[PDB]
Order: structure tokens, then C-alpha cells, then sequence
């Protein structure tokens, strides 16, 4: 069977915790296990459901609902890339140029070695600074292939 | 230590909500005591609930959230229900263009705490909600921490500064979906559920979270609540034009020269955001169209609007994307489509095949490898989105692209010939 | 001759029997003049003293003794402002300056209306949250001027 | 019931004893308390021999948190030893620079300090009991008041408390000025209604206290501890941190740290570490230059690594802890806690009265550059010279830290001689 490890089943009963109702914590949970793992293996999701004293079925859905959630590839950091109205009129097509040309990768593929996925996204909330991407948690402008390749470095 | 965030622009011409957020960086709650936080809420907790509303609703503060509804109105009409209440600042904000409530709640995130509690004491709510977007992982981190300071300060907690108020706040996070900035779908997302929205009414200050009465409000709405006290709702009025009294942030974006957010009076005209704030065009290219985010198309005939809630002004959230004389309003559409039909949560018919149909429809139009049944077609389908719609997507998903087939027919023209 | 009003008297005579012996309320009596006049009048204490049936002398020597109370100046608030290390060391200056910026008095001056008197102090006893002032029974921590100036419009 | 505004300071525990309520900045009154199972310790104790009791207090090791870290039990079973009537004083005159860990308690959880107060005086076959606060508390004052009221209420204090056949009432004293009120004799003078004058001992209050009679005085700290010490037994209360100076300690931490306040935290706690694991470092990351013990030691950069205990190299004290770096003049610090002991000196003693006053006039001179060679002088034998023939500890120490600052800081003084 699968158990949460318990630096992460901690995590989980942290967030489960915090909210005046279990299932209120749902989102953030799978947030830490998409963190821990780097997506949501769908054995998971039986001991997620009984923390939350959920049905299955419920928790599924909500999994199969918001799309930053990701049940099938593993990756260690997720490009999320803005394919929206102004990044697109900015400049998204020379940042997946950079992208493929550094990683050698396309939107929705991952490297073979497992660390990188690029993920397209709708409006990030920072148009002003278009074109944008993320690598995981950190968000930044593209300028220019030199530049990127200097800001992916960082993350190894 | 927190996640990188780009530094967005920011400019004001008034000094209020961006008068720590024009610097790209956290203000901690000492800056924020240094600059009088605070203080509002200790002048609020001194007024009667009752009173609070009133001045909100004397203020004339409308919602930033994309309605325009009055504020004073909306808690009014909460607390003619029995409590308990809840009250939920909404900070989804995933709106194309939209940018406007980030730099609030990542470098000035106590004015929006301060404007949380003042509210959620008007409307006797115990317990309050902020819920971001699951792609602002940096305010997230922010404002958790923020919540502690305030915690540290005696601005959270029970008996809050000895009035007998009681108040905690929860942070939840999205995880990917714009339909959950809309309020129902919000609340279904908080009680731990797929962000559906309900059919309305009843409406969530009658029935929201667990079926209570429940005031939702946008980050950049209860931003001016400690302003409105701190003034006084009089001295509020008096900025700006007396009938859109007060402060507004414009985030703007494409092709001007100082792409950022504008804090400025709701009498300025969209030509001055573009022209006299923004810096213009860049290459001093003419302008082709403004997109009001994925809502309204306005053309280079309709720049001497004001930034207003009226009938004739540009209304909306003061989402400002600037396209020039080259940019294809074709290519612009499809990006348009493209965000509807991620987005539709699929529970209305029309909404659900209609954004789908509208984007794959219009992708073969661009690549020219459209039948005139799909030209045909897609036109249905753009008319035909609305129908049973339950929220205001399914509502407004053919809107841009309708005008621009109204105000560029000429450039459409070229496509169907292709 | 000096005579407590009737409200005052009830109040001294509360404090007096509040005690085993009648001479342990002494300060109690005289925090509590102190409060209802703005200072201790000098002709206040014999009437106190037959009070609390002890020699004039007697308290007038636990009046000298005793720093808080003042019989030289009436005040209706006092603004204490500690000047001991720990506020020194975080500002006290500061806020001496925005004081008389505000108020246009120095420590040991009175307001021309009687008002406010700053009365420098030792520690406080709130040392984390230096510079500490006090204005009368109310304590707070200085952060700027513009923070002052609105704590002191409170006080009418 | 509103009461007068207090500033919040921060507060921090890994025991969660003191300050498990305190932690929160607001009054936590009884209800709140009796839920958290507070005075159950009251009614174990009333069942319970005042010789044991005396006995786990004894056998806990809880010290005195008003300075001198004395054993609690021994100060109680010296008071027993002489007939009664006797009397209980919780000291809460904290005036002491940089002193302000005692408030917590009383403005957060005064219910704590109340229950053992009420163990504390049963303990000693005491009927009366006093709270003497400083005048500068008002509202620790009022929140009292009103917290003694509450217990009455609830039958926890008056005559025959819960069947027992113990009486007690607990007045509340107010202070008005005088740092010297918090020396034990000088306080109990102040009850009777005089002037804080210490007195001469032998004898101790002990001995001859209020009215002559048998009286134990202790801090409001120490007497915070009691109620866990019953609650617990003295055996898992000796298992808080090192068993020689066991059972939690209150630090308040001030100056240039990132986060003042008060630490309750294990007596095996290093200086460095209140400092930079648990006080947040420094401001501006900038090196500690000293840490003051309030006014009464001065510890260089060189002495972090002492333990937070009573033992002969530990810091010892009331953890009092002002931090001082790189760049702050150890001559104007030395100047305030000059100035400190010239405005508290009671001045019966003429060593400790002249002394204080001149220490302080000329460091001034000293201070501003204004001192002959004939004032330097005069300041190095007067800083040496205000302990002769004191009978309290306030001349006994009024000179110790300025001292500790010369024979560590010669480099930074020297600069001042020279100009
Ligand atoms: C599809 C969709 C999406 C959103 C919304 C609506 C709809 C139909 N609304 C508006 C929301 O429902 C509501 O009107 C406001 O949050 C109310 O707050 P104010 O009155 O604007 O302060 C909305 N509001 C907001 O504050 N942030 C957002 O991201 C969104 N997103
Ligand atoms: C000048 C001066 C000033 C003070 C003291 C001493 C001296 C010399 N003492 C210590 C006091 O006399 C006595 O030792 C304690 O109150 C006894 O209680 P504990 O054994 O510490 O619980 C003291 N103690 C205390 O509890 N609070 C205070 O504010 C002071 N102040
Ligand atoms: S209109 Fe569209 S987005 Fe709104 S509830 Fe219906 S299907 Fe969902
Ligand atoms: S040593 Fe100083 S403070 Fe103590 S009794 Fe003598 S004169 Fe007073
Ligand atoms: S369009 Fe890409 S961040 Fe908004
Ligand atoms: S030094 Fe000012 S309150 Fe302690
Ligand atoms: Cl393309
Ligand atoms: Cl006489
Ligand atoms: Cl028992
Ligand atoms: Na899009
Ligand atoms: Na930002
Ligand atoms: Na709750
Ligand atoms: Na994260
Ligand atoms: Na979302
Ligand atoms: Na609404
Ligand atoms: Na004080
Ligand atoms: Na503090
Ligand atoms: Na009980
Ligand atoms: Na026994
Ligand atoms: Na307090
Ligand atoms: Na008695
Ligand atoms: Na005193
Ligand atoms: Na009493
Ligand atoms: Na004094
Ligand atoms: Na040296």
C-alpha cells in the first residue's frame, strides 16, 4: 500500500489542520504533495481522501479540475510559460525559441533527465513584464537567450 | 526570503494605496506603524459597526474587482441577514492585463490586512478569507507572514486592542483556475470543492460560505477602506470626480513605453493613461485598439473615454492592453479565445462547446484552413455563448471578439478572402 | 480652608478603608488628588493627613519622596517620556524633537492651556517596544511624528 | 471593562508554562484560565500539608526571578521557623532598565500570579497577602484588581477557600516613582505608609518583614512558577532544562535585536544563543559590541557563550538582556545607567548618595568634554567609592557596570580622556 512519508504527512495534517474544516484544506494539500513529489501520483490520492474524511471520488475530481495540478509527468521544476494576449504580442514564441534551444524541449514535454517540464499557462498577472514565465515558485521576464540560460543555471 | 517576483511600475499621482507599493519591495509593519498603519483601525473599532457602513457607502467606493458594485450597498445588504457572517477578500486575480492587486498584497500587504479587519468588523464577521491564486506563490508567503506581525501587534486575534472584537484570518491558494476569482465558484473552491459557480440568487450575502451571509470583496476594494476611515468618507469624496470619488489602479500593458500601474483619479481619460502617464506608444506608433483585459475592444475613435464606472466610460477593472497599428487584431482575437476555452468550467451547454468551438473555429480562420461552413459557424458560435449561462463568463466570452469583428472588419475581411 | 469635594472625599475614604490600617492607602490618596486636580495641591495634604491620621509632616515627606506626584505644576495629561538606556539608545531624541514639533514644549514645560506637561522618566518597563511614552494612564511606542500627532489628537 | 492602552510586546516560549496564555497580548480572564485547568493546582495544594508544599518547592529548585536568585523553598522554610501571624508580598515593582518580563504576566494572565500567590501564602500559614505594582502600570493595576474579584467570585479566595478552612485576602499596593521600592525592606516601608527607605539587615523580613512580623517577598515571576511545580511535581518540573537550575526562565530581550521581547526558554539557553537563535540577530546584521545584564553587568562580545543559569560564570540576574553593537558608545550608554542610579539612590547612605549624584555629574562632563584632569580622577575614585557603608545592593552595584566598561571598553574611554 502506499503511506505519506512523515516529513510530509506532518505537512499534510499541518494544512489539514488550519482551516475551521478538514476539507477546506484540500488545494493545499495537494500543493505540498505536487511539492513533495513533483506531481500527484494518483496512489496518493486514497490517504489524502481519509485525512480529509472525503470520498475518493471527490478528491479525484478536484485533481482532474485545476490545472496546476499534474498527475502524469514528473518534474523536478515545471517552466510555466504565459501563452496569453500580452505575452504572446511580446514575445512568448522567442522565449519557447530560447526554451528549445537551451533545454531542447517543447510546451508539455519534460527533459530526459526528468528536471524539466515546460508547462503553458494563461495570464500569469504580469503583463507589464511580458513575456513571462515561472520555475516553480520564481517568476521573471524573458529578455533574451543569454539571459535565460544564465537564470536556469541557478536551478540544478 | 521569498519566491523572485518581476518589479512591476508602479506610479500615483494621489499617494494612497500606492504610497509604499511604488517601491518594489515588502514593507514590513514597522514601515507600515511609521506611515500611521493602523490607526485606522484603532479610530474604527471606536465607531459602531453601523456607522463604518454608512461612511463606506457615503464614500461612493465602488468594487475593483470588474462590477463596479457599490460597497457600502453590498455590506448592507449582508448584514440585513442573521449572522454568523463571513467576509472573503477575493485575490485571484487571473484576468489578462490584470496585474493591479499584486503589488498590494506584495509590498503593502498590511493596508489590505487593515482593510480586512476594519470590514469584517462592519459586517460582524469572526472569520475572514483571503483567497490568491495558486500562481502568486510570493504573496502567498507574504501575506502569511504578514498575518503573524499582525498577530505579534495585538491587530488579530480575540478582543482585538480590548473592543471584544474577534477575528482570524485564513490564507487559501487556488491551484489554476480563473473561473474561481468568481464569486461562487470562490466559495465552492473555499469549502474544499471544483470551482463551479451557482446559479444566483440567492447571492452570497444572503447565502455564501456554508450557506451564511458572506461579503466578498476585491483586494484593491478593501484597500481603500482605511483610507475612507483615516479621512473620513467626506475627505474621501472630495478626490476625483464626486459621482467616482476616490482612488483607482490602472495596470497597463502592450505596446506603451512605461507598461505598469497607475494610481490615479477616475476622471482621467483613457487617452492621458496611454499618452501623459504611460508614456505613449512604444516606436510612437499610432494605436490600433485598446483591450479592456478579455472584455471590450475599444478602437483609436474611443480614447477620449473617462476611466469611470459611467455608461460611456471604460469601466471594468481599468485593465489597460495597448495594441499599435501593426498588431494583428486577428492573431489578438484568437489569444482571446484561446482564454475562454480554458476557462469555461463546463457545467452551461453554450458556454462549454461555445468557447471551445469559438477558439478551434477561429485557430483555422488564422491559418487559413477554414471552410466558409467554419466562417459560417464560428460567427454562430460567437452569438450563441451566452444562452443559460449560469455566471458572467459564459456571458461575456464572445464580447471582445465581437466588437473587433464590428470595429476591424477590414482586417477580418483579409482572413476570409484567405 | 481646603476642603475635598464630596465625590473626591468618598473616593479617599474608599482607599482608606480598603486596608488593614488606615496609613497604608497613602499613595493610593495621593495618585488619586493627583488625578483629580492635574497635581497635588499643597493645601490638599493636611485634610489628607487627618484623613489617614498621620502627621502633616509625614506626608508631605512621602510627597517629596515619590516622583510621580508633582505639587508645582497642574497638568490635565502628562506625557511621560522614559529617558533610561534602552530608549536612548532607540530614539527617545526623536521623539523629544517630534514632541516639540507638536506641542512646542521641552521635558518639565507645561502648554501655555495647561494641557500637556512632558515629564522625562526612568524606565518604563517596556523596553522592547522603545521609545516608550506615556500619556497619563495610556502607554505607547514612538514610531514618527505623523504617528504622534494622531495619538495625541485623542486627547482633548 | 476597558482598561488604559499598553503597548504589545512580543513574547515567545519552547516550554509553554508562563507564558502559554502570556504569549497572547491580552487579558485572558477566568473563564479562559479555568478551562486551561487553571487553579486545579490550588485545590491539590488546599489538599495537601503546607510542610509539603514547602517541601516541593524546596525539592523543585525554583530561584528568586527578582535578581539575587535565592531558593525559594529555603526563603520559605526560614519564614516558618518563627510564629506566626506572617504575610506573603508578590514584588511587582519591575523598574529595573530593560526589565519587563514580570508585566506580561500580571496584564496577560494575572489568574497565574493570583493562583500562586493563594499556594504560596497557604504554603506559609499566611491570611493577608500583598501585591505591591509600580505606579507606572496602571493597567497591570486595574487588570489585578479586577482579576482578584473574579477569583472571589469563584471562591478561590476569602474565608474558608473551598472548604478548607484557609482564609485569604490579597491587596494591591500601588507604588508612585521609586525604583528603590523594589528593594524588599524599602517595599514593606512603603506598605507601612512611608517612605522606600531600605533598612538594616540582619534582620531579614523573614525574620521581621510587615509589622515586625515573619514575611516572605517574592517576585512575580517566581511565584508564577509555583501552580506548575504542584501541578506537575517537583520531579517533572526538575526535568525542564539542566537539573541544577531547573523549570523554565522568562528573558526580556531589548535594544539592537530584530525581535524584543520576552523568551521563555530552559536556563541551559546560552547569551549567544537568546541573541541570534531565538532573539532574530542583531539590526542590520551588525556585530554585538555588548549586552547589558539591566543595569547591573556588562558583558563584551567575547563572554556570548556563558549559560542563562545562576551558576558563579552564568549570567545570572533576571536574564535581563540589552543588546548593544558595533557602532553605540559604550561612554553615553555608561552616561544613562549613571544617570539611572543618581535618580534612584534613596540617599540614607552618604557614600551611595553623594557617589550616585557624582558619578553621574561627572560622566556628564566627562560625556560632553568639559572635564578637567581633576574630574577624571574624581570620577575613577567615586565610581569605586559609593559602596562603603551601603546597607541595600543598590550602592553595592551602582558603580559595577560603569566599572565593567572601563576595565573592557579602556580604548573607547581612552578617546574621551584625550579629548
Ligand atoms: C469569470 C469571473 C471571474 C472573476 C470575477 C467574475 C467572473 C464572472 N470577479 C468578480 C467577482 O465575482 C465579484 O464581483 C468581486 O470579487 C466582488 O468584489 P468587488 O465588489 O469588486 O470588491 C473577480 N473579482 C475579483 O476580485 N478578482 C477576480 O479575479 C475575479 N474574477
Ligand atoms: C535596589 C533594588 C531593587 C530591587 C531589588 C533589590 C534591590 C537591591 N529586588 C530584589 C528584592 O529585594 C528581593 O530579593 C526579591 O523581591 C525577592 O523575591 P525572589 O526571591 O527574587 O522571588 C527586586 N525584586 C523584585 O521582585 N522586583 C524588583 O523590582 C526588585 N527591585
Ligand atoms: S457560464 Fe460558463 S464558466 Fe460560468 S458556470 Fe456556466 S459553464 Fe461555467
Ligand atoms: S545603599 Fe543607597 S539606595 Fe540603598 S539604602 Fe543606602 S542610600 Fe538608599
Ligand atoms: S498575458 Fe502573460 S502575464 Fe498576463
Ligand atoms: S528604557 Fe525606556 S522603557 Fe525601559
Ligand atoms: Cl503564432
Ligand atoms: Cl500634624
Ligand atoms: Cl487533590
Ligand atoms: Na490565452
Ligand atoms: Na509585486
Ligand atoms: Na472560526
Ligand atoms: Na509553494
Ligand atoms: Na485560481
Ligand atoms: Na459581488
Ligand atoms: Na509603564
Ligand atoms: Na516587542
Ligand atoms: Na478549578
Ligand atoms: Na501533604
Ligand atoms: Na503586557
Ligand atoms: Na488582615
Ligand atoms: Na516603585
Ligand atoms: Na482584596
Ligand atoms: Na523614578
Ligand atoms: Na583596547
Amino acid at each position: 500500500e502506499f503511506e505519506f512519508p512523515e516529513e510530509l504527512k506532518t505537512k499534510l495534517q499541518e494544512h489539514i489542520n488550519y482551516f475551521p474544516k478538514k476539507r477546506q484544506a484540500i488545494l493545499l494539500c495537494l500543493h505540498e504533495i505536487q511539492n513533495y513529489y513533483g506531481y500527484i501520483p494518483p496512489e496518493s490520492l486514497k490517504p489524502l481522501a481519509d485525512m480529509l474524511e472525503l470520498p475518493l471520488n471527490h478528491v479525484e475530481g478536484v485533481v482532474a479540475f485545476y490545472d496546476m495540478f499534474d498527475r502524469e509527468d514528473k518534474a523536478k521544476y515545471r517552466i510555466r510559460v504565459c501563452v496569453s494576449i500580452v505575452c504572446h504580442l511580446m514575445g512568448t514564441n522567442k522565449l519557447l525559441k530560447a526554451l528549445e534551444n537551451i533545454l531542447g524541449i517543447k510546451p508539455g514535454e519534460v527533459t530526459p533527465d526528468g528536471k524539466f517540464k515546460i508547462v503553458p499557462v494563461q495570464c500569469l498577472g504580469a503583463c507589464s513584464e511580458a513575456p513571462v514565465f515561472m520555475v516553480n515558485d520564481d517568476e521573471y521576464k524573458f529578455e533574451s537567450e543569454v539571459q535565460l540560460n544564465e537564470i536556469l543555471s541557478r536551478y540544478t | 526570503s521569498y519566491p523572485a517576483i518581476p518589479r512591476i511600475y508602479a506610479e500615483t499621482t494621489l499617494n494612497m494605496l500606492l504610497k509604499r507599493a511604488k517601491k518594489p519591495r515588502v514593507h514590513s509593519i514597522d514601515e507600515y506603524l511609521k506611515d500611521g498603519g493602523y490607526q485606522a483601525l484603532e479610530k474604527a473599532l471606536n465607531m459602531s459597526p453601523e456607522e463604518i457602513i454608512d461612511w463606506v457607502d457615503k464614500s461612493t467606493l465602488r468594487g475593483g474587482g470588474g462590477a463596479g458594485f457599490p460597497t457600502g450597498k453590498k455590506w448592507k445588504f449582508a448584514v440585513q441577514n442573521p449572522g454568523p457572517r463571513y467576509f472573503i477578500c477575493n485575490a485571484d486575480e487571473s484576468e489578462p492585463g490584470t496585474f493591479k492587486d499584486r503589488i498590494i498584497i506584495e509590498r503593502d500587504p498590511h493596508l489590505l490586512i487593515e482593510g480586512i479587519i476594519i470590514s469584517s468588523y462592519a459586517i460582524g464577521a469572526n472569520e475572514a478569507y483571503i483567497y490568491i491564486r495558486g500562481e502568486y506563490p510570493a504573496g502567498y508567503y507574504i501575506l502569511r507572514d504578514a498575518i503573524e506581525e499582525a498577530k505579534k501587534k495585538g491587530f488579530l486575534g480575540k478582543n482585538i486592542l480590548g473592543s471584544g472584537f474577534d477575528l482570524e484570518i485564513y490564507v487559501a491558494r487556488g491551484a489554476g483556475a480563473y473561473i474561481c476569482g468568481e464569486e461562487t465558484a470562490l466559495i465552492e473552491s473555499l469549502e474544499g470543492k471544483r470551482g463551479h459557480p451557482r446559479l444566483k440568487p440567492p447571492y452570497p450575502v444572503q447565502k455564501g460560505l456554508w450557506g451564511k451571509p458572506t461579503v466578498v470583496n476585491n483586494v484593491e476594494t478593501i484597500a481603500n477602506v482605511p483610507f475612507i476611515i483615516s479621512m473620513g468618507w467626506e475627505e474621501y469624496r472630495y478626490i476625483g470626480p464626486s459621482d467616482y470619488a476616490g482612488p483607482k489602479l490602472f495596470p497597463v500593458s502592450g505596446k506603451v513605453k512605461k507598461p505598469g500601474v497607475y494610481e490615479l483619479p477616475m476622471n482621467t481619460t483613457l487617452r492621458e493613461v496611454i499618452f501623459k502617464y504611460a508614456g505613449g506608444t512604444l516606436g510612437n506608433k499610432k494605436v490600433k485598439a485598446v483591450f479592456s483585459g478579455a472584455l471590450d475592444c475599444f478602437s483609436s475613435e474611443e480614447l477620449d473615454i473617462p476611466m469611470d464606472y459611467s455608461p460611456l466610460g471604460f469601466g471594468g477593472t481599468g485593465t489597460v492592453i495597448v495594441l499599435t497599428e501593426e498588431d494583428d487584431i486577428v492573431e489578438a482575437a484568437l489569444k482571446i479565445a484561446e482564454f475562454y476555452e480554458h476557462e469555461t468550467c463546463g457545467q452551461c451547454t453554450p458556454c462549454r462547446v461555445g468557447c471551445y468551438e469559438q477558439a478551434n473555429l477561429l485557430e483555422k480562420i488564422y491559418k487559413g484552413e477554414a471552410t466558409e461552413q467554419d466562417w459560417e459557424g464560428f460567427d454562430f458560435v460567437n452569438r450563441n455563448i451566452q444562452p443559460t449561462s449560469i455566471c458572467g463568463l459564459g456571458a461575456v466570452a464572445g464580447r471582445l471578439i465581437r466588437q473587433t469583428l464590428e470595429k476591424f472588419p477590414e482586417e477580418w475581411e483579409k482572413y476570409r478572402k484567405k
